[PDB]
RNA sequence: AAAGGUUUGGUCCUGGCCUUAUAAUUAAUUAGAGGUAAAAUUACACAUGCAAACCUCCAUAGACCGGUGUAAAAUCCCUUAAACAUUUACUUAAAAUUUAAGGAGAGGGUAUCAAGCACAUUAAAAUAGCUUAAGACACCUUGCCUAGCCACACCCCCACGGGACUCAGCAGUGAUAAAUAUUAAGCAAUAAACGAAAGUUUGACUAAGUUAUACCUCUUAGGGUUGGUAAAUUUCGUGCCAGCCACCGCGGUCAUACGAUUAACCCAAACUAAUUAUCUUCGGCGUAAAACGUGUCAACUAUAAAUAAAUAAAUAGAAUUAAAAUCCAACUUAUAUGUGAAAAUUCAUUGUUAGGACCUAAACUCAAUAACGAAAGUAAUUCUAGUCAUUUAUAAUACACGACAGCUAAGACCCAAACUGGGAUUAGAUACCCCACUAUGCUUAGCCAUAAACCUAAAUAAUUAAUUAACAAAACUAUUUGCCAGAGAACUACUAGCCAUAGCUUAAAACUCAAAGGAC
RNA sequence: AACAUAAUUAAUUUCUAGACAUCCGUUUAUGAGAGGAGAUAAGUCGUAACAAGGUAAGCAUACUGGAAAGUGUGCUUGGAAUA
């Protein structure tokens, strides 16, 4: 070969290119700019779904409550709307770290770390805390808190085992018989290394995307 | 040749097959420039009806019209096609009758 | 005529008749022959109908001959693991010469039979697909089910063309 | 290929062209209906509409699907490592999908592209290497590897930037082209995206519309052809005109070949024309294309023997000379010379010399011989130097040679002789014949490198029968290299090398023809 | 050009800025004018070749000429050869 020649002019918009990105960064409060009226994000004109509209209006954002608050809440428990009216059990962050945006004229944006107990179970290291941006948190009074965190869980109903379907147990029950296995034994799928969290379940905020910056 | 010459060649060499009047395509159209007489090389005796014409590709042709009796004029319009007209050396275009200007030759 | 001597050789009959498949180990076979004299006459005899035979059934192995370099004829084979396996094939038929190679770096039948139903284990007579991979193309060619539209015209109640034509009825 | 037609007065050989088969595109003429497949001038410019969303906000998707064949000899196959803009598992492993560095082997054309010019190694920083006739480099052309893959996405290879600023998504338009599908319906099926989900979205796709391009089932009948190849013509008209042919050919008054008729033949919803594609080296080289003017050294492929040379004209140098000329001298005819016959020329001639000089040039007989040398070439005598062993065949881009003619400088010069002059002949005679005289043939230096350099036989080792195309020189096997692929254009054009400059070697195409050519 | 702030949850900022413009060259098209080859095809001037073609023909080369061609030198037979 020999004849594929060098590209220098595409390799210097790579490096350009992603050098501007890192200058330009946009911040919370610019990303997360919402227009009430309309209830579309300026940066990029994006109307936000049909069912999030009465929440937008009628509920607050997680550093909203938190910029009232001395050492911005740290310490302090708060739970969701959406997990409050959709799961009985006690669901709520334990706050550990907060990253308010300074830009924002209101420290009313930004990021925050805490514990989660999500139905009543409580996990045991701290992570970042996902879905900061929406209008759904609840800040848990200091006199209240020892009522709404009582727990008593309640033996686990949940099937361990199941049967195998109709034909994969005869497949299992026809390769006993094969291999000398006599047995009237009943073939059981075991549910308990593979249970499925809730689908509301907070999700790593740390592993999930963040939107670019350049304008609609 | 020895196995080790036919080895060392390869299959013979194939001289590319160069392109005829039409320029390896079925038809061209064409614009008739000027009517005139070409006389067929001996032993042959006629006055054979050609015509001149500017191809579509720009470049200028003798085709040959066939058929006894042709309107064609100066300015007109023909669809030629490939085939020589044996006796007359250097016509390799003819036109078609029945297309454009030219037409069907009238029956008698 | 086909050009040469024993013409035979270059037909691809002859080439398959070979029978000594090399074990991968195996990667060079140096063969050392001489052109005059009488106890190296098998040796001459292997490399004139031998050696096409065993480079074909073994392409990957490094076949370079030497020739007039010693006193008698040999070949040395050059293994993977860095060993040196020299045979002597002075006073030896070209017959002679391919059993013993194959009896000490040749692999067994068995082994062979192996590997050829191993290569063809992804090929399934009931997959559809193009001639060149499967035995059918469609199931409108297995009979019973129902024949292509083409060869056969479809019912019409079995037409999209009928079908909406009652739809806009209804 | 199971072949056929066509070189001639005729036969044989060689050899090209064409015919018969198959398929696609377009065009002429012609056609009902239904089912199916496929839809295709143009990387040209694009009016309008649509082709990407989803969803309790964050995210995910819009990186796919769909399109085109832009660029690039670009690739195929295989090895290694590594991640993955992922999936599904574990706190550690199975996949799907990619990326990077590579290489057993394979991979388009032109060698008139023959040199590339840093294209290598080492690791004190030196060494001077690397690729290439086993095809480097340069240029040109092309999508290939086909369950699919690769490249491209308005242009500037790229796209920070800049610019002439976007349908190569679906439908559609302009222009252009021999080339002509709906500015359509639906997300019901499958696929993709999103969502936990009911579900939503999609010019992917599904079901339709269009079109003899193909296949299938039916119904109607049209198209071409009718000298030979090659199935099939009646009558008239025309008269080398008008026309016709794929090839050979037909037409100047009885045309089975043109036109119109008539009847037959072939195919048939088609049919014929044009264009394109499908078939591709184990054959030849005295006389038909083809053994190189000669020899030597390499690397491969083959072969297997251990010798050679041993005074007939190789070659080079020096010396030498018999015959016949030439010059000089003595004597001497009156003419001499020349042709088929003449003329001119000449009497500064002629004849003799057992007179002198010369050593220029060329070597009778032998030779009815067949030697030497690589070939070219070499034969008057003598002397000196000298040919000789590589198993054998096989070499160019290297080296050394290479008749004659020719060029360069200095000499030679008996005779011969291009040119030139004079004389004849002839219608003319820039010729054949006569006479005169140059270049030149000779020597010494150098160049030139060409021959019908032809035994028109490459070399080498076998065989002489299990063998007549013709003629020549009986046939034929094996090994290696060179060479050839219809004729002419063409010992030409261009390119490169060369002491060559009106040169040699190397060596095409357009175009024309249906033959050319060999033997009898 | 690559540092500096900050630090009793922890982060901020830097992680640059010019010049990638001409090219030296290399191909192709245009063709003043000057040539070649072929065919058209009734001609003109000679008769060079094919017969010993009426001077046997040809090769290389040189010179000469309306034109084919002529002459020289060596070579070839793809001519002849008894008086
Ligand atoms: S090919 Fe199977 S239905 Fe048509
Ligand atoms: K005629
Ligand atoms: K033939
Ligand atoms: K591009
Ligand atoms: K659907
Ligand atoms: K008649
Ligand atoms: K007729
Ligand atoms: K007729
Ligand atoms: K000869
Ligand atoms: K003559
Ligand atoms: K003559
Ligand atoms: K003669
Ligand atoms: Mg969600
Ligand atoms: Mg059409
Ligand atoms: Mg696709
Ligand atoms: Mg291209
Ligand atoms: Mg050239
Ligand atoms: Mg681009
Ligand atoms: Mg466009
Ligand atoms: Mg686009
Ligand atoms: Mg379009
Ligand atoms: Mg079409
Ligand atoms: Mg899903
Ligand atoms: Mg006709
Ligand atoms: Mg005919
Ligand atoms: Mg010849
Ligand atoms: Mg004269
Ligand atoms: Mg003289
Ligand atoms: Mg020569
Ligand atoms: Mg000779
Ligand atoms: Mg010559
Ligand atoms: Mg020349
Ligand atoms: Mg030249
Ligand atoms: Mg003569
Ligand atoms: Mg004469
Ligand atoms: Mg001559
Ligand atoms: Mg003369
Ligand atoms: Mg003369």
């Amino acid at each position: 070969r020999k004849k594929v020649r060098p590209r220098l002019i595409a390799e210097l918009a790579r490096r350009v290119r992603a050098l501007r990105e890192q200058r330009n960064q946009p911040r919370d409060s610019q990303l997360y700019a919402l227009d009430y009226e309309t209830l579309t994000r300026p940066h990029s004109g994006r109307r936000l779904p049909v069912r999030a509209w009465a929440d937008v209006r009628r509920e607050s954002r997680l550093l909203q409550l938190l910029a009232r608050l001395p050492l911005f809440g740290l310490g302090r428990l708060v739970t969701r709307k959406s997990w409050l009216w959709q799961h009985d059990e006690p669901c709520y962050w334990r706050l550990t770290r907060v990253r308010p945006d300074y830009t924002a004229q209101n420290l009313d944006h930004g990021r925050a770390w805490g514990i989660l107990t999500f139905k009543g179970k409580s996990e045991d290291t701290a992570r970042e805390i996902e879905q900061v941006m929406y209008h759904d948190w609840r800040l848990v009074p200091k006199h209240e808190e020892e009522a709404f965190t009582a727990f008593t869980a309640k033996p686990e109903d949940r099937l361990n085992s199941v049967p195998y379907p109709p034909l994969l147990r005869a497949m299992i029950l026809a390769e006993r018989q094969k291999n000398g296995d006599t047995s009237v034994q009943e073939p059981l799928l075991n549910l308990e290394r593979t249970r499925m969290r809730p689908w509301d379940y907070p999700a790593k905020q740390e592993t999930k995307g963040r939107a670019k910056g350049t304008p609609v | 040749a020895t196995l080790n010459q036919m080895h060392r060649l390869g299959p013979r060499k194939e001289p590319p097959k160069r392109l005829g009047p039409t320029e390896g395509r079925p038809q061209l159209k064409g614009v008739v420039l000027r009517t005139f007489i070409r006389k067929p090389k001996k032993p042959n005796s006629a006055n054979r009806k050609c015509c001149r014409v500017r191809l579509s590709t720009g470049k200028e042709a003798v085709c040959f019209i066939p058929g006894e009796g042709h309107t064609l004029q100066e300015h007109h319009v023909v669809l030629v096609e490939g085939g020589r007209t044996q006796d007359l050396p250097g016509v390799k275009l003819k036109v078609v009758r029945g297309k454009y200007d030219c037409g069907h030759v009238q029956k008698k | 005529p086909m050009k040469g001597r024993f013409p035979i050789r270059r037909t691809l009959q002859y080439l398959g008749r070979g029978d000594v498949v090399f074990k991968e180990s195996v990667k060079i076979m140096t063969v050392n022959y001489n052109t005059y004299g009488e106890l190296g006459e098998g040796a001459r005899k292997f490399v004139f109908f031998n050696i096409p035979q065993i480079q074909y059934k073994n392409p990957w192995v490094q076949i370079m001959m030497f020739k007039n370099m010693t006193p008698s004829p040999f070949l040395r084979f050059y293994l993977d693991s860095g060993e040196q396996v020299l045979v002597d094939v002075e006073t030896k038929s070209n017959k002679e010469i391919m059993e013993h190679i194959k009896k000490i770096l040749g692999k067994k039948e068995e082994t062979l039979r192996e590997e050829e139903l191993e290569k063809q284990q992804r090929f399934h007579p009931g997959n559809f697909g193009p001639r060149k991979y499967c035995l059918r193309e469609c199931m409108c060619e297995v009979e019973g089910q129902v024949p292509c539209p083409g060869l056969v015209p479809l019912p019409k109640e079995m037409t999209g063309k009928y079908k909406a034509a009652l739809k806009a009825s209804t």
